[PDB]
RNA sequence: GAUGGGGAAGCUCCGUUUCAAAGGCCUGAUUUUAUGCAGGCCACCAUCGAAAGGGAAUCCGGUUAAGAUUCCGGAACCUGG
RNA sequence: AGCUUAUCACCCCGGAAUUGGUUUAUCCGGAGAUGGGGUCUUAUGGCUGGAAGAGGCCAGCACUGCUGGCUCCGGUGCGCUUGUGACGGCCGUGAAAAUCCACAGGAAGGAAUAGUUUUCAUGCCAGGUCGUACUGGGUCUCCAAG
């Protein structure tokens, strides 16, 4: 009765009249006929076709995910007991030591299998300082060096701890200390913390990406305009900008797996610049407003884009500037998506605390579109402060996925 | 889809407002008629 | 301009398509000051009426 | 050619605004809507609203230009002007004081006829039957309403006569197939040449006439439906070889004043039209003899009315709380038996509707997708979500019905 | 005229099946001479030209062309 | 320069907004002594006048017995639906 | 048609005078300069497509066209035409309309077998008539090599 008119499909309350004589008259008969007459000559008539398709028919007939196994299905190891929230992850090329970085000003390394906090180092004495904190850490892809880059504030710190052994550590240190924004030799405190060299620009190092060559790496400096991206080389302690004029704020930048070009992931676009001539090779127009992280297939044939606005997209460098396919399923911002280095798999991370893993075949030369299908919904992360899986990295050779979250507890997932 | 043909009718907007306005107008007209009948008997 | 998108023709601002945002600030400040003075004028009127 | 303005071609001139249509027709909204109802014209919604409405976003109503243009040639438009002129001249005579002149003018006036409107609106006879549902509903509603200052007594009498003639024709041919009883009233679904026409029949009880409704539109609708039903009935009688108009026995009209009053004469093909064959049913005072008598007459034999001058029967219909005498020569059956018999069509057993016995309820005769949905597009995702919600809401119809049945089964 | 570096976009344009003919232009240049070549198709709105430098890529593109599309040289 | 006017016997002259009833937009359930129409807003008011004024858009190549931003080939751009 | 590209101008930090910046021309800065960091107006230039398959410059034969190369990389103004950007002032504050575009505005409309919006991209159809030949001391007019 409280409902308004025109939302009264049942225009009366059915009653169980025991006898025909008890049936009363109807006073609303005039109203119903009046409404029908008005609708007949006043209701706009629109021609339409009523759908009758099966509701489940819309689901694509993709191959069953269980037939594409193995893929991660459960969490097998947890790096609990962390003082701060693990913002970043870094798996070494050998896939033996997993480095972690948090806002507590301490970088911790956890074994992939045993999970023991073998080694630690402190970057900022003021762990509670809100001005700056550890932004990101990345292991050097080149082997036989064991160099861990640690981005804290403006200071980019290269760390070579005693984990890997004298000879490898000696080679790494010699690689770092070969020079005889600005580069400054480590101080006594930095040397005690195993910091081999310090690099500091004007802006903070919000992101970092290494190159397989083992010498070149790039950093992203938001709120820097022209200097939003800088290219650095360890072999000569030299810094250069990828191009003379960067436009807008930039979130991420990663080198091509083998080509001499650097991908720049602008706030709204992803662009390819050839470092040999510093010329804009191509521009990508993703179907998302604000990209979060950039990812490149190891074969270099397909690109993956992630966006904070609930959007994660698959990009093909040969199909068109627009994404090949747009995926939107997460309940919160997609923090990061990382390709698998060897296996044809990739997974996405979001602030909702749920991780998804997708199988993806990338034809090297066949003129066929890639086949990407979901495999399994991974759960176990705890959503805190509207945040979830801050970072996630796949194993260099196995189908295992490391994870990091705001709950001050990194995790590792295994089949 | 093989959707079957049909002819949809769009909502007749302001129907409830028109009904309420007519009810108010009917009540006002009845009151005015009663008042006029009262007044016309004292002339 | 009949075919260019409104994004290029209009900036994301109030009075964006016809003002440089400098005089927009001036007129906003002027309107706020006018409202404050009108409140002050009403207060003065109330004070005057309190005696008559 | 030179530049062509945007709002001068396409939807801009394909549809004319209602306000613009009225101005073009130079006819008052009342007369314009009367003509629209007579011609059965309706508004239309283009795929783009601003484009049709000269680029202006307003809740404008759009009408097809061709239909309005064709309307302008209707003689009814000239007849309306003639009626207006006659009314003005009659008011002139009344104000002057020469009543005789007004009577002479009235004796000369003739009313327009919608015969040519019906021909174009319904090119073929089956079309009229295919849409006579609304006409029958309106006529049956008006026939039971009491005359007031708005609706004249003659109009209601004519509507009742038309309804009685239609009922007599239906009973004589026994075309009733399905019937139903509801709160809104009794429903009849006859089969006129295969059209399965349905028409509501409200109970013969007083109905309140609220001032909210406007009978002016209803008056015009009934005026059109009167001619429509007259022509349909004449065609049906001619096809069936029955004389038209069917005369009525005044003696029966004084006693019953209904179905049996009209004695239709010239000058059986379905089980529903054979139920109660050669049977005679007695009807009590409580039951609505008007509804019951028509059903029995259409289905089988005649009926003996409870009315008298104020037995060889086999069944008796009574709805008294307690049976009075229950003579062995009359079978006692509740009124629900007739409706159930018609619905089933096979003379449902009478041992389930004895007087005082509980009546049976009356029924109207009429896992991996969770992940796979990721690859679905935004529009496809929304469509699938809407389909899932529509399935869930429909599942409630069964869930809440089974739950309530379980609750009822406790006692 | 327009130039596009999307190989798959060019393949889709050729796969449209609504194009009567296509043309491949052979060119010569040097930086160490190389046999630069171009692939061109006719579109409803504008002509689309694809620049190809590697001979193997040109051969693969030619192979990918559906047999229903005629390819006039030069 | 009509338009509504004035003078002139008249062929006609004045006057361009001149004290003209000088049109152009929208709404309503169909307007209550019963289906003849109610309400909301603005107050200007034709036309001609420029191929040197403003403007929507074609570039190249070739071709003839005379024509090329027009004819042919290629590739372009504007307006409306 | 796709990338790159602006003197001027605008925004933030900074607070000068111990007076600084700068044009050929000398005006500006506590009404916010020198200095440091960002924004876009993209005229005009650089690369690519159109596009070398075009034109031109050569060479051989047929004896009526074909067949083979180059069509490249620079410097420069007391020479000349033109456009563009900010300036110095003069005294006459400096034509109209059509057409297009811009904003204060928040009535109107937006949902579960296809809710609204289409200034994003693509696909589809159409654009009448008039003149276009030539010529052009006694009409006007556009380019002016060493």
């Amino acid at each position: 009765e409280n409902t308004e008119y025109s939302e009264r499909e049942r225009n009366f309350i059915p009653q169980k009249y025991s006898a025909l004589r008890k049936v009363p008259g109807y006073g609303e008969s005039i109203r119903e006929r009046f409404e029908r007459s008005l609708d007949l000559y006043l209701a706009p008539r629109v021609r339409k076709n009523k759908l009758n398709i099966d509701p489940n028919s819309l689901i694509p007939e993709l191959p069953s995910p269980k037939d594409l196994r193995p893929f991660p299905i459960r969490c097998s190891t947890i790096y609990a007991g962390h003082k701060g929230k693990v913002r970043t992850l870094s798996i070494d090329p050998s896939g033996l030591w997993l480095a972690t970085g948090s806002d507590d000003g301490t970088v911790r390394v956890w074994e992939i299998l045993t999970g023991r906090e073998v080694y630690r180092t402190t970057l900022i004495d003021d762990e509670e300082n809100p001005d700056y904190h550890i932004e990101c850490i990345e292991w050097n892809p080149d082997a036989n060096n064991g160099i861990l880059a640690v981005a804290v504030g403006e200071n980019i710190h290269l760390i070579v701890p005693p984990i890997f052994g004298y000879d490898i550590e000696n080679n790494g240190k010699t690689k770092i200390e070969d020079g005889f924004a600005q580069w400054n030799k480590p101080s006594q405190k930095q040397l005690e913390k195993d910091i081999c060299i310090t690099i500091s620009c004007k802006k903070t190092v919000k992101k970092l990406s290494w190159h397989r060559k083992g010498d070149y790496f790039v950093t992203v400096q938001p709120d820097s305009g022209n200097t939003s991206v800088l290219i650095h080389q360890v072999s000569k302690h030299l810094t250069q900008s990828p191009f003379k004029k960067s436009k807008g704020i930039i979130m991420d930048a990663k080198f091509h797996p083998f080509k001499p070009q650097l991908f720049v992931c602008s706030q709204r676009y992803v662009r390819i610049y050839d470092l040999s001539q510093q010329i804009l090779v191509k521009k990508l127009l993703p179907g998302a407003r604000w990209l979060s992280k950039i990812d490149i297939h190891p074969r270099g044939d397909n690109l993956i884009a992630s966006s904070f606005d609930k959007r994660v997209l698959w990009h093909d460098l040969d199909l068109a500037s627009t994404p090949y396919k747009t995926l939107r399923y997460h309940e919160k911002a997609v923090r990061s998506v990382n390709f698998h280095k060897k296996l044809p798999l990739f997974s996405s991370a979001a602030d909702d605390g749920t991780i998804h893993v997708f199988h993806a075949t990338v034809y090297d030369d066949m003129m066929k579109n890639p086949m990407i299908v979901p495999l399994k919904k991974l759960t176990g992360h705890k959503v805190i402060n509207s945040l979830g899986v801050l970072d996630a990295i796949w194993h260099p050779r196995e189908a295992w996925l490391f994870s990091a979250g705001a709950d001050n507890t990194a995790r590792l997932w295994t089949t | 889809l093989n959707s079957n043909p049909e002819i949809l009718l769009r909502k007749r907007r302001n129907a409830d407002r028109t009904r309420i306005e007519r009810q108010e107008l009917a009540k006002k007209k009845r009151e005015e008629q009663i008042k006029k009948k009262r007044s016309n008997k004292n002339k | 301009y009949a075919t260019v998108s409104k994004t290029h023709k209009t900036v994301s601002r109030a009075y964006g398509g016809s003002r440089c945002a400098n005089c927009v600030k001036e007129r906003i400040i002027r309107a706020f000051l006018i409202e404050e003075q009108k409140i002050v004028k009403k207060v003065v009127k109330e004070q005057t009426e309190a005696a008559k | 050619m030179r530049i062509k303005k945007k709002n001068t071609r396409g939807n801009a001139r394909n549809f004319i605004t209602r306000s613009q249509a009225v101005r073009k027709l130079q006819v008052s909204l009342a007369d314009f809507r009367r003509l629209c109802i007579f011609k059965g014209i309706y508004p239309r919604e283009p795929r783009n609203k601003k484009k049709a409405n000269k680029g202006s976003t307003a809740p404008t109503t759009f009408y097809y230009a061709k239909d309005i243009q064709y309307l302008m040639h209707e003689p009814v438009l000239a007849k309306f002007r003639e009626h207006k002129t006659f009314a003005r001249k009659l008011t002139r005579a009344l104000g002057r004081g020469e009543v005789s002149s007004a009577k002479r003018l009235e004796e000369n006036r003739d009313s327009y006829t919608l015969d040519h409107i019906i021909k174009e609106r319904y090119p073929s006879f089956p079309d009229a039957i295919r849409d006579i549902d609304d006409a029958l509903n309106m006529l049956f509603l008006f026939s039971n309403l009491p005359s007031t200052n708005q609706v004249s007594s003659k109009i209601i009498n004519d509507a009742q006569k038309i309804c009685n003639q239609w009922l007599a024709y239906v009973a004589k041919e026994r075309l009733v197939r399905k019937v139903f009883v509801s709160i809104k009233g009794v429903y009849y679904q006859a089969n006129i040449k295969g059209e399965e026409v349905r028409w509501l029949v409200p109970f013969k009880f007083p109905e309140n006439i609220p001032s909210d409704v406007d009978f002016r539109i209803m008056l015009t609708f009934l005026e059109f439906y009167s001619t429509l039903l007259h022509f349909v009935l004449y065609k049906l009688y001619t096809d069936s070889g029955l004389i038209y108009p069917p005369k009525l026995d005044l003696k029966k009209d004084k006693i019953i004043s209904g179905l049996s009053s009209y004695i239709l004469e010239s000058r059986y093909d379905s089980p529903v039209a054979s139920l109660f064959s050669a049977f005679v049913f007695y009807v009590s005072r409580e039951v609505p003899i008007d509804i019951l008598e028509f059903l029995i007459l259409s289905c089988g034999g005649n009926v003996i009315s409870e009315a008298a001058m104020d037995s060889k029967v086999t069944h008796q219909i009574v709805d008294r709380p307690v049976l009075k005498n229950k003579v062995a020569g009359r079978t006692y059956i509740q009124p629900q038996w007739i409706f159930d018999c018609i619905n089933k069509g096979e003379l449902v057993p009478a041992n389930k509707y004895l007087p005082g016995e509980a009546l049976p309820p009356h029924l109207s005769p009429w896992e991996e997708k969770k992940l796979k949905m990721i690859m679905m597009s935004n529009k496809q995702k929304k469509l699938y979500k809407k389909m899932k919600y529509s399935n869930a809401k429909k599942e409630e119809q069964a869930e809440n019905l089974k739950k309530k049945k379980k609750q009822i089964a406790k006692q | 005229a327009r130039e596009i570096t999307d190989i798959k976009q060019f393949l889709e344009l050729t796969r449209r099946a609504d194009v009567k003919t296509a043309t491949v232009k052979i060119n010569k240049k040097l930086n160490k001479p190389f046999r630069q070549t171009k692939f061109k198709v006719r579109g409803s709105s504008s002509l689309y030209t694809l620049v190809i430098n590697d001979a193997g890529k040109a051969k693969k593109l030619i192979q990918s062309l559906p047999p229903t599309l005629k390819v006039n040289r030069l």
